[PDB]
């Protein structure tokens, strides 16, 4: 009492039920390093402009 | 001091939009009128300076510079109005456009608060200089006079530009009242000794030292009658005022790194003073004999006392005013004799009268006679030296000899004597070269009734 399955049915994407627990990290990845600061603020305009040389502006 | 900038600025708008036949008689009067306004810097204080903005300071160093700066132009137009009168209009304009130019760029070389700004200007005074050399000169070597002119100096200033920026990047600052309150020790090390060469070297190059003075004589035979009185008054003493502005950072390392210039200078005021007894030329002698008043100035800056620094002051006023008499004479007599040589035309006292009397005033200011501020200046600095070591007196007194000396063989040679034979086109003097000689020689023997005025910071 076997039925041949049909045309499109055997590639189908299906779902397992398993009691085997979902690995946490399977790549053996170390910690990643910490990002940079990133600071934040409110801009001010430049102490004493541009302070090259002899311009004052 | 925008109200001094500002009007020497405006001088190129007024000089450009005038008539063809009226350009020189509005330099004239306008160039005399910023002289006025000039004329208030003077009144310096004890204290520090009149420090006007973050960008222009003036002291009692720079005052007596910058009125003579702006006292020259109209004299310079006024030298320039001969030889000038067969030039299109737009040629003229040109060279009255250079000589502002100049004037304003020496203005703001002699404040300029910040070293990297003086030094700026210090070499955009460069620019007008050459092109006024080799555009308006007679002789066809003035371009190998000019080229002499800029590389010399620029070979020497170019590794101060570097030493000004190491400087910035150590010390932090280059403002000059920053640099001269914070100033620290060199020590005595090898790179210290490249930093004192390189910031000493840009200056002695145009004062200029023995040896190196090579380009001045080409530079001031070559030049028109105003390039050659803008050299002689106020482009020899660019060097001293710098290194007196930089000696500041230097100590104590010039304790001992000045003996190969003060010897240098100490026995080639010696050999120019000699160069100039055997001289066929009458703009070289007078070139020889600004060498040697400039390596006097040399000695006493690098002296380093009180009175060296008064006296460097006095004689650089000094030596300023009556070089650009004695230009002044040469260009007249040289422009009736079309020759431009010592002996060629003798005895002109007889013909011409009164610049004989103009000759012989100029002669005695430059024989550093008494009380006129060129004594002042040579005496200071004797004293000076004096201390320094018992044994300099006899090269300066050597050196006073050798002057009085060739000054009284150039008055003799061209002022006494028989008149040459064959020359018939001496024409009476002008009243344009009387007033020039008088607007010349009034200012000094003005000047050595209130020494006080150009006696320096260290009065
Ligand atoms: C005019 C109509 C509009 C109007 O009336 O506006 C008024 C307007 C009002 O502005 P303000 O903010 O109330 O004035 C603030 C104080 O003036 C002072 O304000 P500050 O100190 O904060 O800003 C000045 C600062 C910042 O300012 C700048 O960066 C600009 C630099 C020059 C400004 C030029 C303005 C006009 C140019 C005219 C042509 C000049 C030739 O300049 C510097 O840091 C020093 C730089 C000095 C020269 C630069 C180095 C190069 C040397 C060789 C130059 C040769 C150039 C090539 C040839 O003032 C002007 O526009 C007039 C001229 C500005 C002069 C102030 C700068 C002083 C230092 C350099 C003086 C050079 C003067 C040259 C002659 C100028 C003839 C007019
Ligand atoms: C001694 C004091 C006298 C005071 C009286 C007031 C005199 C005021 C004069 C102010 C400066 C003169 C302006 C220079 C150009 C002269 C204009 C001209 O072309 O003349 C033609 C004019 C008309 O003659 P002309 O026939 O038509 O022309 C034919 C030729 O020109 C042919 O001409 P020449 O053959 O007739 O010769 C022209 C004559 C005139 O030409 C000059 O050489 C005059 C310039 C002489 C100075 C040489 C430079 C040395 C540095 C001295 C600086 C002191 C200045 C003090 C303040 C001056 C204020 C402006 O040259 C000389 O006679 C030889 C002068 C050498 C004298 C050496 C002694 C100098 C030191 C003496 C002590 C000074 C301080 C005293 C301190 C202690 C006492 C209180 O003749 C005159 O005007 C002669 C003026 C008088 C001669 C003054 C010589 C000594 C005075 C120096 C300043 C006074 C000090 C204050 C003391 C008061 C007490
Ligand atoms: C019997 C009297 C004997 C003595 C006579 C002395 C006369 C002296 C005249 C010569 C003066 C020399 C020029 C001085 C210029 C430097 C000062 C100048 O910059 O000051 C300006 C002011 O200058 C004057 O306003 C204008 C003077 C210009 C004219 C001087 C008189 C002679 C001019 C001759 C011109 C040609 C005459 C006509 C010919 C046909 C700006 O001043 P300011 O920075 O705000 O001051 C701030 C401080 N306050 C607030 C207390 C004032
Ligand atoms: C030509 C027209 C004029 C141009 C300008 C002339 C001025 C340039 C002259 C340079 C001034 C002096 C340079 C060096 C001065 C330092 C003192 C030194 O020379 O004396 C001895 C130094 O010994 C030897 O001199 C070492 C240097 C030898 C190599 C230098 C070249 C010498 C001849 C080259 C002349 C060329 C000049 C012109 C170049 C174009 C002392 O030995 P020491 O106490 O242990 O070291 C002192 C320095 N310390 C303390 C920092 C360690
Ligand atoms: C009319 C012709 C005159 C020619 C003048 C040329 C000579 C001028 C004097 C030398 C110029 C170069 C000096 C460099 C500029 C100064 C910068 C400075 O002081 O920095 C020094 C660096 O000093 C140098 O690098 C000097 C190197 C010189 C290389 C170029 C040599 C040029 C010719 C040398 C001999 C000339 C001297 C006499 C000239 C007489 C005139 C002919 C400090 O080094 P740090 O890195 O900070 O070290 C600190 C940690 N220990």
């Amino acid at each position: 009492g076997w039925v041949r399955p049909d045309l499109g049915e055997l590639s189908k994407v299906t779902k397992v039920k398993t009691d085997r627990p979902l690995p946490e990290n399977p790549y053996h990845s170390r910690a990643r390093p910490e990002p940079n600061p990133e600071a934040e603020g409110d801009l001010k305009p430049a102490k004493h402009g541009s302070r090259l040389f002899f311009w004052t502006m | 001091m925008l109200k001094i900038i500002i009007p020497t600025t405006m001088l190129l708008p007024m000089t450009w939009m005038s008539k063809h036949n009226m350009i020189w008689i509005n330099a004239t009067v306008h160039s005399l009128l910023i002289s006025l306004i000039s004329l208030s810097l003077l009144n310096q204080l004890g204290e520090n300076s009149l420090n006007f903005s973050l960008t222009f300071f003036s002291d009692s160093l720079s005052a007596p510079l910058l009125v003579l700066t702006t006292w020259l132009l109209p004299l310079m137009l006024m030298a320039s109005q001969s030889h000038l009168s067969k030039e299109t209009t737009t040629r003229k304009k040109l060279y009255i456009t250079m000589l502002i130019l100049l004037q304003l760029f020496l203005i703001m070389t002699f404040t300029a608060t910040e070293l990297i700004l003086f030094y700026i200007l210090f070499e955009a005074t460069l620019v007008p200089t050459l092109i006024i050399i080799t555009r308006w000169g007679n002789q066809t070597e003035r371009l190998n006079a000019g080229l002499y002119f800029l590389f010399y100096t620029l070979a020497g200033s170019l590794p101060l530009l570097v030493a000004l920026v190491y400087i910035q990047n150590t010390t932090g600052s280059l403002n000059f009242l920053i640099i001269h309150y914070w100033s620290h020790p060199l020590s005595n090390s090898w790179s210290n000794i490249f930093m004192w060469l390189a910031c000493i070297m840009a200056f002695m190059v145009k004062m200029p030292l023995y040896g190196l003075h090579l380009w001045l004589p080409k530079a001031h035979v070559e030049a028109p009658i105003a390039g050659s009185m803008v050299l002689a008054a106020v482009l020899l003493k660019l060097g001293g005022y710098g290194m007196m502005r930089i000696t500041t950072i230097l100590n104590p390392l010039t304790n001992y790194m000045a003996y190969p210039f003060l010897m240098l200078s100490m026995w080639g005021m010696i050999m120019t003073s000699s160069i100039c007894l055997r001289q066929t030329d009458l703009k070289s002698l007078i070139a020889y004999s600004s060498v040697s008043h400039m390596a006097l100035v040399i000695v006493a800056i690098m002296i380093q006392t009180p009175w060296s620094f008064m006296g460097a002051t006095a004689l650089m006023i000094a030596h300023g005013l009556t070089s650009s008499m004695l230009f002044c004479l040469a260009n007249t007599n040289y422009e009736r004799v079309h020759s431009r040589t010592m002996i060629l035309a003798r005895g002109l006292q007889t013909l011409l009268p009164l610049m004989a009397t103009w000759w012989l005033v100029a002669s005695l200011t430059n024989l550093a006679l008494p009380p006129s501020i060129n004594l002042i200046g040579e005496l200071f600095i004797i004293t000076a030296s004096f201390s320094w070591s018992n044994i300099t007196i006899i090269l300066m007194g050597m050196n006073m000899m050798i002057t009085a000396l060739y000054s009284l063989y150039m008055l003799i040679t061209t002022q006494r004597g028989k008149y040459t034979h064959h020359i018939n086109n001496i024409k009476p003097s002008f009243t344009r070269e009387n007033a020039l000689m008088a607007l010349h020689i009034l200012p000094l023997l003005l000047l050595t009734l209130n020494p006080k005025m150009i006696l320096g910071p260290l009065y």
